[PDB]
C-alpha cells in the first residue's frame, strides 16, 4: 500500500506551508534596535581539583553552593562552591558515567552510564553515609540524561531511541516516549515541570508530555547530530547545540526556528548550552578547548572562557545567575564570575 | 578567622582527598583492554580461555587485566567510543572460516568484508593513534576443512594460487593488515588463535608489556 | 738607621721612581726592607739627583742592584697592607700554597 | 718635597693572569644565570603544570638542588673577582662551602637515582607496575639529603683564611693545630693530622662522588640501550643521542675537578703552574653539569612540549 | 508494515492541527521578557565585591 | 538499633584510675566525632573532651586538662577514656556523644545512656536565670538565654543549640544552629533571637515537654552550657 506515503507527503507538504504562511519578520530586524551587551569579562573566582579523570557530567544544587560532578574514574564528588570544600565523596560500581542530577529537594542524586540503570543515592541517611537508594533498568541503550522531577520521579533518555519517566518507590517504568529514529543526547524539564523537550542524532527535537505521553511537536534544521538542549527562562522556547558547529533557538507557539548562531572560523559543535537567568546571554561549549557566550537577542558573540586546557564538557549557571560552573576532560571545574 | 565547625569541614574535605588520591594510585597499576569483534566470531571462547558493558578481571604473572566487552551496546559506536581512550589495548577478534558465508541479512556481503571495514574504522580513529592492536584470527580449523571444497575465491576474486590453508591465511593476513594507514605510531600483534591451548593469554601478556616499555619510556622523556 | 747593605742603593732607586728608621725581614731568597723615615733626605731635585722623603716605602731589594719591587708612597689597611704585598714579588707561588684554595672546597 | 707612589717589577703580566680571571669570571656568571632562570622554570614546570607522578619527585628534587647551588654559586664568583682575596671573614666561609657541597653531592646523588630507576623501569615492567609510588620516592630523597650532607659534612671545620703577605685566603687546613697557633716549617706536612685528615677527606669524597655514580649510570644507560636494540623499539635516533651525551658529559665534567684535588695530596714534587689554572677550569666545567640536568631530563618531556606550545602561542595570541 | 505507516500519518495529522501564532508576538514576548528581568541578572550588569559570595 | 553502650563506672577511692568504654552500633563510625560530656548529680551539663575523626584534633576541658586522656578505635569502633587522679569532684554521670560536620550537618544529634561514677570524699559564660516556670497543658511557654559574646560569626552563622532533658532520660537534641530543627522533633518548637539574646518557644505545650531546657555555646570547643531551665506541674 504505498498510497499512505503519499498521504505522508501530502500531510509534510501542508505543515511545511502553514509554517511558511506563519512567519512574517525576523526576530534579528526587530531586535536591531536595542543597545549590544557589549563585551563581557569574566574571571575563574574558584578552581575545583580533585577528579583524576575526565568530567562527564555536573548539575547545580537546588541552591547556589552546592554542585555534583561525575568522573569516568568512577567518582560523584559533592562540592560546596564558597569554599570548594568536599562534602561527599560516593564510589559508583561502574566507571561509565556520562550523565548526573540534583534532586530539588536536595535529598537524593542520580547517576547513570554505559550500564543502562539509572542508579539514585539517598544523601541524609541517619547512619551517616550516602546510600544506593534505588537502581532503575529497564533501558536497552546508554542512559544520556537523567533529570528529576519530585523526590519521586525521575526522567530519563537512553540511546536507543527511547525517554522515560520512571517511579522511584515501586521502580517501574510509569510512561515510555517512543518516536525519535536515532539516540537521544540531551533533555531539558520546563520551569513548569508539565513538559519537556528531546534532542535525538537525526538532527530533530521533539516536544513531550509528561503525563500525555504522547509528541506535540517536532522540529528540525540541524544537518548533524545534538549534542545538548536547554531551555529558555520563559518556558515557551529553548536552545540546541550541534556538531554542525552551530546552535539554533527554536520558539513552541510559533514553531520555528528563529536564530542561528555560528561563526566562520569555528568547524567544532557544541557540547553544552545553557541559558542565563535574565535570558539575554547563551553559553556554549565547544571543542575548540573554550566556551563562548553569544548573545541571543542580536546573534552576535560577547565572551569567551578560556580557562580550562582541554575541550569544555559540561557546563552550567547557577540558579541565581551569578556564577557559572563548567568542567572539562582535564579534570578542572571553574567558576566563573 | 575560621569558626569551630569551618576547621572540622576543612579536616573532612582533607580526608576525601586523601581517600580519592590512595584510589586513584591503586587504580592506576591494572591493564586496561578494549574487545571488539564482529558477531560471535568466537569472543565468548575467547573470554571463556582467559545489559551493557561487560568487565573482566583477570590476573597473569602478577599482572592484573580488565577487559571491557561492548558487544551489547548496538546503537551508535561514535557517541561511546571516545570513553575508552588511553586503553592499554585493543583485542580485535575475526573469524576467518567466513569467506564463504553471508550476512543473515540477505544483503550479498562476505563477512570478513564488513570485519575489514569494521577494522578500517577503528583502526585509522584520532582517539586510538597510538593504542596497539591484537588482532586474533579464529577458527582456523572449520576454514581449512571448507577450503578444499569452496576455494577462497568467493570471497576475493583476485587471489592466484593453491587452495592450501597456509597460504590463504598467509593472503588473509596480508589483506588484514594493509589497512593499518598509521604505520609510524601503532602496532598491529597478529596472531593465529583457536589452538585451544593457553597461549593466547601469552601472546596478550606479551604485547601489553611491550606496550608498557614504550610507555614508561615516553614518560621518562628517553625516547 | 742604616744597615750598608741596604737603603744606599735604594733611595737612589726611590729616585729613579722619582723619574718613572727602618727594618729589613729577610726572606731565605732575599731581604724585604720597610723605610719610614732616614737621614740625608733632600727637598727637591732634578734628573741628576743623585748628584748634589720621610714616608712608608717597602722595597723587597734582594741583593745589591738586583732590587726586586717597590711601593713607595710618600705624604710625609689599603696603604700598609699592600705595602706589605710586595712579600711575593720575585718569588714563586706553589711555594707557601694552602691545600684548598682556588677550588670549591 | 711630597713623592708619590708607584708598584715596580710586579709581573702583573696581561698575558695569562689578568685576561684568564677576567674571561672565567664572565663566563661562571653567564652559566650561573642560565643554570638559576633553567632550575626555576622547572621547578614551577613540576609544581603547576605537571601531575603528581613517580618521576616527579626525581625532577623536582634535582632542580631544587641544582637552584640552592647556582643560588650560593656567586659568593665563589666574587670571592674569584677580587684575585682570590676572601673579604668575608671565616664566620660564613665554611656556611658556604659546606652548601656548595652538599647540593652538588645531592644533585649527584639524585643523577644516580634517575638512571637507576629508568633502568629498572626499563627492566621489568611488571614489577615497576606493581611497586612504584610517590610515597618511596619522597623517602629515598630525604636520605639522599641527609647522606648527602654527612658527606658535605667534612667542609667547613677545615676551612679556614689567614692574612699571609697581605691576603687573605680561605683555606682548609686540616691539621687542626692551626686554629691551636702552631707554626709550620714549609716542609708540607704535619704528619700525625695533616695528611691523615686530608687523604680520608679527598678519597672519601673522590670515590663517593665520582667513581660509583659514573659507572653506575654507565651501566644502567648501557643496559638501557642494549635492551632497545635486542628488542626493536627505538623508532628513533634520540635516546641513544640523549644516553651518549649524558654519559660523555658526566665523565668530562666531573673527571678533572676530582683528579685535580686528588693531585693536592702531593702540592711540592709537582709544578705550581698546574694548580693555579688547572682548578678555575674544572670549576667551570662542573658547575656546568647543573646547568644541563634542567635540559635532558625535564626539558625533553612531553609537558614541556605542550606548556611551550600553548603559552607561547597565547603569548604571540597577546601580541597580536 | 502497514500499521507503522498509518500510524506515522496519524501523528502527522495530529501534529498539523495545533493553534499557531505570528513570529512577531514571540519576538516581542521574548524582547519584553528579555528586557523585563534585566536588572536583576549578576552577569549582564555585575555586582560589586561587597555582596558577592565567590570573591575573596 | 544505633544505640551507644558505655560502662567503667563505680564507686572509686581517691586518687585512683579508670577506663570509660563507649561502645557503638548501627552507624559509620569512622566518619563522626565524639565528645565526653559530664553531668554533676544535681547541676547542669558540662563539657568534657572532644575527638575528631582520624584522632587528628583532641581537646580537654581546662578543669582536666592534662590530667584525663580522650582515644578511639575504629576497628571495635569503641570510645576510650583514661580517667587518672580523681578528686572528690568527679563524681558525675558521663555522656558520650557522637558529632559529625560539614555543610548542613547537625551535631550533637545523638547521646548515650550515660555511665555513674561516685568518687568517695577567657571563655564565654552563658546564664539561664528563670530556674523554673509553671506550666499547664495547652499554653505556649518561652525560655530565653543570654551569652557574654556575639555568638554571630562573619558567614552568618550563629552557633547557639537547645536541648532538652527529661527526667531519667539522656538529652535529646531540639534546635542546631538557634534556628533549625533536628529530625524527629515535632514542629512547635521554635527558636529564634539575636546576638547575646535568644529565645526558644513552644507552642500549644503537651504532657511530653516536661524536663529541663539547656543553651549551648558552640563558637568555641570549651562549649560552655548553661545553667538550666526546669518545667514541671
Ligand atoms: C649511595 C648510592 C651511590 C648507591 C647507588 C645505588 C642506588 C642509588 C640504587 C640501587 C637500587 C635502586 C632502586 C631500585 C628500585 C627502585 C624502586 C622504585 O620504586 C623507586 C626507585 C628505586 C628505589 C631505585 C632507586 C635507586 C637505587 C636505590
Ligand atoms: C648507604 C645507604 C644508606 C644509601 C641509602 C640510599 C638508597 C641507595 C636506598 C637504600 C636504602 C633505601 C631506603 C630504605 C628505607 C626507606 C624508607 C621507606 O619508608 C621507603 C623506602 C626507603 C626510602 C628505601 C628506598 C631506597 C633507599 C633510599
Ligand atoms: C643549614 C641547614 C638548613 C642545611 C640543611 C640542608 C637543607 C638546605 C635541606 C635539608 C632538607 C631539605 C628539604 C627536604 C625535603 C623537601 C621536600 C621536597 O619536596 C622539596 C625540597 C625540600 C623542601 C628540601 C629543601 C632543602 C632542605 C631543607
Ligand atoms: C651551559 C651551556 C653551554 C650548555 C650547553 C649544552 C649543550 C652542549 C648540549 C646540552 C643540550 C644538548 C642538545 C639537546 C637536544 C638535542 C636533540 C637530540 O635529538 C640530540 C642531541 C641534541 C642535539 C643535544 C646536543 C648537545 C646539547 C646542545
Amino acid at each position: 500500500l504505498d498510497q499512505l506515503r503519499q498521504e505522508a507527503e501530502q500531510l509534510k507538504n501542508q505543515i511545511r506551508d502553514a509554517r511558511k504562511a506563519c512567519a512574517d519578520a525576523t526576530l534579528s530586524q526587530i531586535t536591531n534596535n536595542i543597545d549590544p551587551v557589549g563585551r563581557i569579562q569574566m574571571r575563574t573566582r574558584r578552581t575545583l581539583r580533585g577528579h583524576l579523570a575526565k568530567i562527564y557530567a555536573m548539575h547545580w544544587g537546588t541552591d547556589s553552593r552546592l554542585l555534583v560532578s561525575a568522573s569516568q574514574d568512577g567518582k560523584l564528588i559533592i562540592w560546596d562552591s564558597y569554599t570548594t570544600n568536599k562534602v561527599h565523596a560516593i564510589p559508583l560500581r561502574s566507571s561509565w558515567v556520562m550523565t548526573c542530577a540534583y534532586a530539588p529537594s536536595g535529598n537524593y542524586v542520580a547517576c547513570g552510564g554505559l550500564d543502562n540503570i539509572c542508579s539514585i543515592y539517598n544523601l541524609k541517611t541517619r547512619e551517616g553515609n550516602v546510600r544506593v537508594s534505588r537502581e532503575l533498568a529497564g533501558h536497552t541503550g546508554y542512559l544520556s540524561c537523567c533529570r528529576f522531577l519530585d523526590d519521586n520521579q525521575i526522567v530519563t533518555s537512553s540511546g536507543d531511541t527511547t525517554c522515560a519517566l520512571w517511579d522511584i518507590e515501586t521502580g517501574q517504568q510509569t510512561t515510555t516516549f517512543t518516536g525519535h529514529t536515532g539516540d537521544v543526547m540531551s533533555l531539558s524539564l520546563a520551569p513548569d515541570t508539565r513538559l519537556f523537550v528531546s534532542g535525538a542524532c537525526d538532527a530533530s527535537a521533539k516536544l513531550w508530555d509528561v503525563r500525555e505521553g504522547m509528541c506535540r511537536q517536532t522540529f528540525t534544521g540541524h544537518e548533524s547530530d545534538i549534542n545538548a538542549i536547554c531551555f529558555f527562562p520563559n518556558g515557551n522556547a529553548f536552545a540546541t547545540g550541534s556538531d554542525d558547529a552551530t546552535c539554533r533557538l527554536f520558539d513552541l507557539r510559533a514553531d520555528q526556528e528563529l536564530m542561528t548562531y555560528s561563526h566562520d572560523n569555528i568547524i567544532c559543535g557544541i557540547t553544552s548550552v545553557s541559558f542565563s537567568k535574565s535570558g539575554r546571554l547563551l553559553l556554549a561549549g565547544y571543542d575548540d578547548f573554550n566556551c563562548n557566550v553569544w548573545d541571543a537577542l542580536k546573534a552576535d558573540r560577547a565572551g569567551v572562557l578560556a580557562g580550562h586546557d582541554n575541550r569544555v564538557s559540561c557546563l552550567g549557571v547557577t540558579d541565581d545567575g551569578m556564577a557559572v560552573a563548567t568542567g572539562s576532560w582535564d579534570s578542572f571545574l571553574k567558576i566563573w564570575n | 578567622t575560621l569558626s569551630a565547625e569551618d576547621k572540622a569541614a576543612v579536616e573532612r574535605s582533607k580526608m576525601i582527598d586523601r581517600n580519592l588520591r590512595e584510589d586513584g594510585e591503586k587504580a592506576a597499576r591494572e591493564v586496561k583492554l578494549l574487545l571488539l569483534g564482529a558477531g560471535e566470531s568466537g569472543k565468548s571462547t575467547i573470554v571463556k580461555q582467559m545489559t551493557g558493558i561487560v568487565e573482566t578481571h583477570f590476573t597473569f604473572k602478577d599482572l592484573h587485566f580488565k577487559m571491557f566487552d561492548v558487544g551489547a551496546q548496538r546503537s551508535e559506536r561514535k557517541k561511546w567510543i571516545h570513553c575508552f581512550e588511553g586503553v592499554t589495548a585493543i583485542i580485535f577478534c575475526v573469524a576467518l572460516s567466513d569467506y564463504d558465508l553471508v550476512l543473515a541479512e540477505d544483503e550479498e556481503m562476505n563477512r570478513m568484508h564488513e570485519s575489514m571495514k569494521l577494522f578500517d574504522s577503528i583502526c585509522n580513529n584520532k582517539w586510538f593513534t597510538d593504542t596497539s592492536i591484537i588482532l586474533f584470527l579464529n577458527k582456523k580449523d572449520l576454514f581449512e576443512e571448507k577450503i578444499k571444497k569452496s576455494p577462497l575465491t568467493i570471497c576475493y576474486p583476485e587471489y592466484a594460487g593453491s587452495n592450501t590453508y597456509e597460504e590463504a591465511a598467509a593472503y588473509i593476513q596480508c589483506q588484514f593488515e594493509d589497512l593499518n594507514k598509521r604505520k609510524d605510531t601503532k602496532e598491529i600483534y597478529t596472531h593465529f588463535t583457536c589452538s585451544t591451548d593457553t597461549k593466547n593469554v601469552q601472546f596478550v601478556f606479551d604485547a601489553v608489556t611491550d606496550v608498557i616499555i614504550k610507555n614508561n619510556l615516553k614518560d621518562c622523556g628517553l625516547f | 738607621e742604616l744597615t750598608e747593605a741596604q737603603r744606599r742603593g735604594l733611595q737612589v732607586a726611590l729616585e729613579e721612581f722619582h723619574k718613572h728608621s727602618a727594618v729589613d725581614t729577610p726572606f731565605p731568597a732575599g731581604i724585604f726592607v720597610r723605610l719610614e723615615f732616614k737621614l740625608q733626605q733632600t727637598s727637591c731635585r732634578k734628573r741628576d739627583w743623585k748628584k748634589p722623603r720621610k714616608c712608608l716605602a717597602c722595597i723587597k731589594l734582594g741583593s745589591e742592584d738586583k732590587v726586586l719591587g717597590r711601593l713607595v708612597h710618600c705624604p710625609i689597611e689599603h696603604q700598609e697592607t699592600q705595602c706589605l704585598r710586595v712579600q711575593r714579588a720575585g718569588e714563586d707561588p706553589h711555594s707557601f700554597y694552602f691545600p684548598g684554595q682556588f677550588a670549591f672546597s | 718635597d711630597y713623592l708619590d707612589s708607584i708598584v715596580v717589577l710586579e709581573d702583573l703580566s696581561p698575558l695569562e693572569a689578568r685576561v684568564t680571571r677576567i674571561f672565567l669570571v664572565v663566563v661562571y656568571s653567564i652559566v650561573c644565570f642560565l643554570g638559576i632562570l633553567g632550575n626555576g622554570l622547572v621547578i614551577i614546570i613540576a609544581t603547576f603544570k605537571m601531575k603528581k607522578t613517580v618521576n616527579m619527585v626525581w625532577f623536582l628534587n634535582l632542580a631544587v638542588a641544582d637552584f640552592l647551588f647556582n643560588v650560593f654559586l656567586p659568593i665563589h664568583i666574587t670571592y674569584a673577582a677580587m684575585d682570590y682575596h676572601w673579604v668575608f671573614g671565616t664566620a660564613m666561609c665554611k656556611i658556604s662551602n659546606f652548601l656548595l657541597i652538599h647540593n652538588m653531592f645531592t644533585s649527584v646523588f639524585l643523577l644516580t637515582i634517575i638512571s637507576s630507576d629508568r633502568c629498572i623501569s626499563v627492566l621489568l615492567p611488571v614489577w615497576s607496575q606493581n611497586h612504584r609510588s610517590v610515597r618511596l620516592a619522597y623517602m629515598a630523597c630525604m636520605v639522599i639529603w641527609v647522606l648527602a650532607f654527612f658527606l658535605s659534612s667534612p667542609s667547613l671545620v677545615f676551612r679556614d683564611t689567614a692574612n699571609l703577605h697581605g691576603k687573605i685566603s680561605c683555606f682548609n687546613n686540616f691539621s687542626l693545630s692551626t686554629p691551636g697557633s702552631s707554626s709550620w716549617p714549609t716542609h708540607s706536612q704535619m704528619d700525625p693530622v695533616g695528611y691523615s685528615r686530608h687523604m680520608v677527606v679527598t678519597v672519601t669524597r673522590f670515590l663517593c662522588g665520582f667513581l660509583v655514580p659514573v659507572l653506575i649510570i654507565t651501566a644502567c644507560y648501557l643496559t638501557i640501550v642494549c635492551k632497545l636494540q635486542r628488542n626493536r623499539l627505538a623508532k628513533t635516533k634520540k635516546p641513544f643521542k640523549i644516553i651518549v651525551t649524558i654519559i660523555i658529559t658526566f665523565f668530562l665534567c666531573w673527571c678533572p675537578y676530582h683528579t685535580l684535588n686528588l693531585l693536592e695530596l702531593h702540592h711540592t714534587a709537582m709544578p705550581g703552574s698546574v694548580f693555579s689554572l688547572g682548578l678555575p677550569l674544572a670549576t667551570a666545567l662542573a658547575i656546568a653539569n647543573s646547568c644541563m640536568n634542567p635540559i635532558l631530563y625535564v626539558f625533553m618531556g612531553q609537558d614541556f612540549k605542550k606548556f611551550k606550545v600553548a603559552l607561547f602561542s597565547r603569548l604571540v595570541n597577546a601580541l597580536s | 508494515s502497514i500499521a507503522q505507516a498509518r500510524k506515522l500519518v496519524e501523528q502527522l495529522k495530529m501534529e498539523a492541527n495545533i493553534d499557531r501564532i505570528k513570529v512577531s508576538k514571540a519576538a516581542a514576548d521574548l524582547m519584553a521578557y528579555c528586557e523585563a528581568h534585566a536588572k536583576e541578572d549578576p552577569l549582564l550588569t555585575p555586582v560589586p565585591a561587597s555582596e558577592n559570595p565567590f570573591r575573596e | 538499633d544505633v544505640q551507644l553502650v558505655e560502662s567503667g563506672g563505680g564507686l572509686v577511692q581517691p586518687g585512683g584510675s579508670r577506663k570509660l568504654s563507649c561502645s557503638a552500633s548501627g552507624f559509620a563510625f569512622s566518619s563522626f566525632g565524639m565528645h565526653w560530656v559530664r553531668q554533676a548529680p544535681e547541676k547542669g551539663l558540662e563539657w568534657v573532651a572532644y575527638i575528631s575523626s582520624g584522632s587528628g584534633t583532641i581537646y580537654y576541658a581546662d578543669t582536666v586538662k592534662g590530667r584525663f586522656t580522650i582515644s578511639r578505635d575504629d576497628p571495635k569502633n569503641t570510645l576510650f577514656l583514661q580517667m587518672t587522679s580523681l578528686r572528690s569532684e568527679d563524681t558525675a554521670m558521663y555522656y558520650c556523644v557522637r558529632s559529625i560536620y560539614y555543610y548542613g550537618s547537625s551535631p550533637f544529634d545523638f547521646w548515650g545512656q550515660g555511665t555513674t561514677l561516685t568518687v568517695s570524699s577567657s571563655d564565654i559564660v552563658m546564664t539561664q536565670a528563670t530556674s523554673s516556670v509553671p506550666v499547664t497543658p495547652g499554653e505556649s511557654v518561652s525560655i530565653s538565654c543570654r551569652s557574654s559574646k556575639s555568638l554571630l560569626h562573619s558567614n552568618g552563622n550563629t552557633y547557639l543549640y537547645w536541648f532538652l532533658q527529661r527526667p531519667g532520660q539522656s538529652p535529646q537534641l531540639l534546635i542546631y544552629r538557634m534556628s533549625n530543627l533536628a529530625s524527629g522533633v515535632p514542629d512547635r518548637f521554635s527558636g529564634s533571637g539575636s546576638g547575646t539574646a535568644f529565645t526558644l518557644t513552644i507552642s500549644r505545650l503537651e504532657a511530653e515537654d516536661v524536663g529541663v531546657y539547656y543553651c549551648m555555646q558552640h563558637l568555641e570547643y570549651p562549649l560552655t552550657f548553661g545553667a538550666g531551665t526546669k518545667l514541671e506541674l
